[PDB]
């Protein structure tokens, strides 16, 4: 998997590879990673599927319960807060990382981090999922603070693609989903708009020399294609 | 007239008999008046001491729930306390399990589920006390009553007690758009002063807190040199 939520002045950004394995063989290539919590809260979940579909699950009927007590909308503090327990609560028993970002009038766009093992970090950018490895540098190098939303959609779409270019168990669709005072925005790119992958780089497209015809002298130069 | 026995039981008249006379408690207890204005809320009671060798912050009825609420007890003490307790559980339940300080008007309406629970079971009784509910979260300044009942009602003035019906007609003299916590300090005070039975009760003192922008939001016992 990989997933990642950045935030932008006014909301946030989330972002999703769409692929399910096995650890060889993917059982499904077009999953929703990005599981809606309240009308301006998402999660997107990595790990165990079961998991992490069992706690969306908990925790989305806790808030729309709060919500109707309250009258309210809901901060995204409290989904958080929420998601994080039953994280800490059952930590020996599952595995999941997740990651909760929203938008609320109070805060704005917030982003919570939530790994294994339950702690939980307020940031402007989270990754997470066995992809996530590869983006650090990618962002060190690369995200700037003060994106707009159409700027940070992009900017996401390009990491997951980076990410999952290289990663075995990530690949398929890239959905990303902005949330904003405005209405909820989704986007789902297929693997043949992809904004990067190997094979359509132009340095990996002529290969390399491992096979090199029986010869003379010990200069290299092209791949043996034909009998001799 | 074996219907007013429990509180299990309607009349047949459709009343619940013990519920009243609980209610009677407070309408007998000390006069307290509050007010919701620009900046917070102002709560103020009178103790009615029962002798002049009470240490003083002795039978006090205001306490705080939260850092931003707090309630005052009118009626029977040592019942309003056990609601002062599960108020307490609340406020602190709201900032452990949803982050959030607690609503004014969740937590009147916790206190009421409360206080009505006790009015549908033979084994309890109602309780004798009214409690009024300040708070200044992220809702703003509110002002609750929960009553023997469990009616939860929202105010911008209020006064229970022996007192009530003068002190409510002062109340009205006032006007809830403009007023601050600085100026109801000064006018609460003289309607407790002016609604004081004198020849019933010789020994009282005023209790009196708030919750406002001045005390950053915390409630708390106004600086007693300030009446």
């Amino acid at each position: 998997t990989t997933i990642m939520a950045v935030a932008f002045k006014g909301g946030v950004v989330l972002a999703a590879d769409s692929r399910t394995s096995t650890g060889t063989y993917v059982v499904n290539r077009a999953s929703n990673k990005l599981t809606k919590l309240a009308e301006k809260i998402y999660c997107c979940r990595s790990g165990s599927a079961a998991d992490t579909q069992a706690l969306a699950e908990q925790t989305a009927n806790y808030l729309e319960s709060y919500e109707i007590d309250t009258s309210k909308p809901v901060n995204v503090t409290t989904a958080a807060n929420i998601f994080k327990k039953l994280c800490y609560m059952n930590k020996w028993n599952i595995s999941a990382g997740i990651i909760v970002a929203g938008y609320d009038p109070l805060n704005g766009g917030s982003v919570y981090s939530i790994p294994s093992g339950g702690s939980c970090v307020k940031l402007d950018y989270a990754l997470g999922g066995s992809g996530s490895i590869f983006l650090y540098s990618f962002f060190d190098a690369n995200y700037k603070t003060g994106m707009s939303k159409e700027e940070c959609v992009c900017f996401c779409q390009r990491a997951v693609a980076h990410a999952y270019s290289r990663d075995g168990s990530s690949g398929g669709l890239i959905r990303t989903i902005a949330l904003h005072q405005g209405e909820p925005e989704d986007m789902t790119i297929p693997w043949t708009k992809t904004p990067y992958c190997m094979e359509k780089d132009p340095k990996y497209r002529d290969l390399a020399v491992q096979n090199p015809p029986f010869s003379s002298s010990a200069k290299i130069t092209v791949n043996q294609s034909r009998s001799e | 007239t074996e219907h007013d026995q429990s509180t299990d039981i309607f009349s047949a008249d459709g009343r619940v008999f013990q519920v009243e006379y609980a209610c009677k408690a407070v309408d007998n207890g000390s006069t307290a008046v509050a007010a919701c204005c620009t900046d917070g809320v102002v709560v103020a009671v009178e103790k009615i001491l029962t002798s002049r060798m009470l240490e003083e912050g002795s039978n006090d009825r205001i306490h705080a729930v939260d850092r931003q609420a707090g309630v005052c007890i009118c009626g029977m003490l040592p019942d309003g306390r056990a609601v002062v307790s599960r108020a307490r559980a609340e406020a602190e339940n709201s900032r452990d399990v949803f982050a959030t300080p607690i609503p004014g008007s969740v937590l009147a309406s916790r206190i009421g589920e409360f206080m009505h629970v006790y009015t549908t079971h033979y084994a309890y009784r109602p309780f004798g006390c009214s409690v009024i509910i300040a708070s200044y979260a992220d809702d703003g300044p509110q002002l609750f009553v929960s009553d023997p009942s469990g009616t939860v009602a929202g105010y911008y003035g209020i006064a229970l007690g022996k007192g009530k019906t003068v002190a409510k007609t002062e109340l009205e003299k006032l006007n809830f758009k403009s007023i601050t916590c600085d100026e109801a300090v000064v006018k609460l005070t003289k309607i407790l002063h002016d609604v004081h039975d004198k020849s019933k009760d010789k020994l009282y003192e005023l209790e009196v807190a708030w919750v406002c922008n001045k005390s950053n939001c915390v409630f708390q016992h106004v600086p007693n040199d300030m009446i």
